[PDB]
């Protein structure tokens, strides 16, 4: 092979690039391992090439091909590398092409898995953003379960910092991220006593993504071998005009609240900190300030009493301006809060519904733990979901009530005025209440209203108003085992039977289901007239 | 005892009384003018000498009605709007607002007085803003559209930056108004371009908090229709750079809006866009219809956003046939790269799998019309990448037969 590589194929026939391409295809094929070798033993011919542009990519090409056939050839490394760091930071301002970041970002990074950390992995990230750079993000992020089975004792100092001079901070944004895991996954040395302070290098803003990274891996690292220092960290940006973005105020408070976790639960912070938390969020910081709540959450328990848990104060003040659903919490996870429960149902109308079921679960452990506030907000409830028309959350509020009015009074004129949507509605509306008569006197209390409701809604059987009718021939067979309005219904039936003279027939002959049943007692007037 | 009940006005008075709705309104309403009617407030200097008046505000709150403002309406409006930083009278004003919303009430005609407490430009936009959003009382009948018409707003957007450092205290507002301005033009070239752009390049730079609520009002202009299909069309697409919405990862929650309304936007000048303009905008699409930050969801509206894209391309390209296929390559080379996104997706077998099979239906149109596109060294690449096609694509059909018509 050897006459080959530099007959008619050295650096003038490069040019044309269907004859660059022919000699590719012959370098790929496997067995022409000679072939390749000619050249793996000769780097001093990339050497010279690569310091144009166009045979600088064929270098790099043919360079890749050869490390994918041979992977350990990485004896040329400590010349390559001179140059290929050179090329690889220089092609950022040359084009920041088709494939090459990607094939030389892949042989840095091959050369790089020969050693640990060090100063061209930090390197070797620089360029990013170029096809997305998910194929080198991929093999860097895949190269941490090696890199992870020692080299953390100042990984600190000789991985990051190293003053690139060139990169900005995605440097050391990334250099975290994979740092994050290697820390997660494996001693107290006393370098990082004097890291903890050297991490913001006295500098006097540090309100950047290198601390909200920094101190979220910070928050686990101190265990074990003051207040002031942390101070330092977690309070920085209260600055009036600064921290807009919640996102930094709530890593900070974040780490605050495991300090506070750990030793410091001081009347100093741990009221300021929780009524700060909860406000100058709208959409997005939502999804960052519960977490954050999270750690205090356990914490604000441990005095209550001795708080007075007075944050209902705080309250009276956020629920006016805005959301208030982290309170209850402690009981659920779980005390005198049903002085104030009647604001769930206080605030809602023209919404959010769903609280009212996540509520009902807190109800019902207040009165196994420890009422008259109850028995209404549960009717409350319970309109105000039959409003929807839902889910079984429904049921469940009325399931978890009985284990220890208004709707039934408002959904006969919210049948009777009736229409699309209301006609698929029907069978859940009647549903709703009539799940509770099957286990309550409510009906036998007062039907007289049912009567005024219902008599004229079988009348509108149709489609799922069929299944209404359904549903309350069954609530019918539980009565009666209410004389007049059985009359009223019979009555209807009998007409509705006279009204043949098959949707007609289904119809006449589910109400006369309906009426019958029930024991024969009241059936033989209805049987006599059956027959026809 | 007037001046101290301020601070206990919870006291004795919900006691007391009962139909509060309509007996004391009308002491509510006296009060208020008897209180409110000094207003020796200062904007431009340190802490005015009325600051020891906001205890009022409980009592504003404590406004018992909800209805029948007609007579009460007016006359606070005015009373505040003789006081001419600005938020001690915004303060008492918004919750004037907020209270006016559900009530009935009239001669709110008196717009074109209200306009001179409004932004002159020679936070202000709160109030017009809450008066368009209860505005269904009366619609546009009131004022029809000249307290925001264009001639109010061509004058860069109406804002502009006087100072460059003062920086909450100008550039917080100036954040404010000019998103409740885009908010209250909604309804109804030069401003929504250019100062657009000059907005955006400098005003969110603090950390980008504006970026959410302009980025909302931008979908929401835009979804009118000519305001989307001819009049953005001047910007070239040179706005696609950095300034939209550069900063933290605020950024990373903001961008697939904004990706998403400029691909609504790009749904319709693909009517008339020139091939280089195309040209960028499939080499953006490029880059996104791999990006790692989002679910397939972004990735599937790229793809189905440059299928109509290269059928345009398609159509202009057969034109001078050389640019045509220049073009041609690169548009292939795009599927080159998704069928090295593909590559990886062969990995990624390790609900979504729904999203992957609409993504893998719309790549796979997407080719078709690549491919129809090319046929009306060339074929050796082409049998290359053909090649690749293959090898990789039972990659994603193994995964689209996870666990049919």
């Amino acid at each position: 092979p050897s006459q080959t590589v530099e007959l008619f194929m050295m650096e003038a026939t490069l040019n044309d690039p269907q004859w660059s391409r022919m000699f590719m295809s012959f370098l790929k094929h496997k067995d022409a391992r000679p072939l390749r070798d000619v050249l793996a033993a000769n780097p001093n011919r990339f050497i010279t090439l690569l310091l144009r542009l166009d045979l600088q990519f064929q270098a790099i090409k043919i360079i890749s091909i050869i490390v994918k056939n041979d992977d350990s050839w990485l004896a040329s490394q400590h010349s390559l590398v001179s140059q290929l760091r050179r090329v690889w930071v220089s092609e950022n301002f040359q084009e920041r092409n088709w494939k090459e970041p990607k094939l030389l970002a892949y042989c840095l990074l091959n050369y790089c898995k020969r050693n640990y950390g060090d100063i061209e992995l930090l390197f070797q990230l620089l360029r990013a953003f170029t096809g997305r750079f998910l194929c080198n993000m991929t093999f860097l992020k895949e190269y941490m379960e090696e890199e992870i089975p020692q080299k953390r004792a100042l990984f600190f100092r000789f991985v990051d910092f190293n003053d690139p001079n060139f990169g900005d901070e995605l440097k050391a944004k990334v250099l975290q991220h994979i740092l994050n895991p290697a820390f997660l996954y494996s001693e107290s040395i006393t370098s990082v006593f004097i890291t903890k302070v050297l991490d913001p290098e006295k500098q006097a803003d540090m309100l950047d993504s290198l601390r909200i990274y920094l101190l979220q891996y910070a928050t686990l690292l101190v265990e074990h071998a003051k207040l002031r220092r942390l101070m330092t960290f977690a309070w920085p940006c209260l600055l009036s005009k600064a921290c807009v973005d919640p996102a930094c105020k709530y890593s900070g408070h974040l780490l605050l609240a495991h300090i506070i976790a750990k030793f410091a639960i001081h009347k100093k912070i741990v009221l300021q900190v929780f009524h700060s938390l909860l406000k100058a969020h709208a959409m997005e910081a939502r999804a960052i300030v519960r977490q954050a709540m999270a750690i205090l959450t356990p914490a604000v328990p441990a005095r209550m009493e001795d708080g007075h848990q007075m944050l209902t104060h705080w309250t009276r003040k956020i629920i006016v301006e805005e959301l208030v659903h982290i309170l209850h919490l402690i009981v659920q996870h779980f005390h005198h809060l049903v002085q104030h429960m009647v604001s769930a149902m206080q605030r809602l109308g023209f919404e959010q519904r769903r609280l009212a079921v996540d509520l009902s679960e807190v109800v019902i452990k207040w009165e196994l733990q420890r009422d008259k506030q109850h028995t209404d907000t549960v009717v409350n409830f319970l309109i105000r979901v039959a409003c929807q028309v839902g889910e079984v959350l429904s049921r469940r509020c009325v399931n978890l009530l009985k284990t220890a009015s208004e709707l039934k009074l408002q959904w006969f004129d919210k049948l009777l005025m009736t229409v699309n949507y209301g006609n698929i509605c029907t069978g859940l509306e009647v549903l709703s209440f009539l799940l509770t008569v099957l286990q309550s006197p409510a009906i036998l209390s007062s039907f007289k209203p049912l009567q005024r409701g219902i008599a004229a809604c079988m009348t509108c059987g149709n489609t799922k108003v069929l299944r209404a009718v359904h549903s309350l021939l069954s609530r019918l067979m539980s009565i009666f085992p209410y004389e007049e309005l059985e009359c009223l219904y019979a009555a209807v039936g009998k007409v509705i039977y006279e009204g043949l003279t098959p949707s007609q027939l289904f119809g006449t002959l589910m109400i006369l289901k309906s009426a019958c049943s029930n024991n024969p007692s009241y059936i033989d007037r209805l049987i006599s007239v059956f027959m026809r | 005892k007037l001046k101290m009940m301020q601070e206990v006005s919870e006291n004795f008075e919900n006691v007391t009384s009962s139909p509060q709705y309509s007996t004391f309104l009308e002491h509510i309403i006296p009060r208020f003018l008897t209180f409110l009617q000094d207003g020796e407030v200062q904007f431009l200097q340190e802490k005015p000498a009325q600051q020891l008046r906001k205890l009022v505000l409980e009592i504003i709150h404590r406004i018992p009605t909800n209805e029948h403002l007609r007579p009460h309406t007016k006359n606070v409006l005015s009373v505040m709007f003789r006081f001419l930083n600005v938020l001690i009278c915004l303060r008492i004003i918004i919750e004037l607002h907020k209270q006016f919303r559900p009530p009935i009430t009239q001669e709110i005609h008196h717009f074109l007085d209200f306009v001179k407490q409004i932004y002159k430009e020679l936070v202000l936009a709160e109030l017009p803003i809450i008066v368009v959003l209860m505005y269904q009382l009366y619609k546009l009948n009131i004022h029809n559209v000249v307290a925001e018409f264009v001639p109010l707003i061509m004058n860069t957007i109406a804002i502009q930056v006087s100072a460059q450092a003062r920086y909450a205290d100008f550039i917080a507002a100036q954040i404010k108004t000019l998103s409740f301005l885009a908010y209250i033009i909604r309804i109804y070239s030069q401003q929504m371009v250019k100062g657009m752009l000059q907005l955006l390049s400098n005003c969110p730079a603090e950390t980008a908090h504006l970026r959410k609520e302009l980025l909302i009002a931008a979908k929401h202009i835009l979804t009118t229709e000519l305001r989307n299909q001819f009049i953005p069309c001047m910007d070239k697409l040179f706005d696609e750079s950095i300034l939209i919405g550069s900063g933290y990862t605020a950024r990373e929650t903001l961008r697939p809006l904004a990706y998403s309304t400029l691909a609504d936007l790009v749904h319709h000048v693909r009517q008339h866009l020139p091939l280089s303009d195309l040209s960028l905008a499939v080499q953006l699409f490029a880059k996104n219809i791999d990006d790692e930050s989002l679910p397939s969801s972004i990735q599937t509206m790229s793809c189905k956003l440059l299928l109509n894209l290269v059928d345009c391309i398609r159509s202009k390209s057969e034109q001078e046939s050389g640019n045509g296929r220049d073009v041609l390559m690169r548009m292939l080379e795009v599927f080159v790269l998704k069928f090295h996104t593909i590559a990886r997706y062969q990995l990624s077998a390790i609900f979504q799998v729904t999203d992957c099979r609409s993504l893998v239906k719309t790549l796979v149109c997407g080719v078709k019309t690549i491919t129809w596109g090319i046929t009306s060294q060339l074929q050796p690449k082409e049998t290359q990448i053909y090649i690749k096609l293959v090898k990789y694509a039972m990659q994603a059909l193994d995964i689209y037969q996870v666990q049919m018509k």
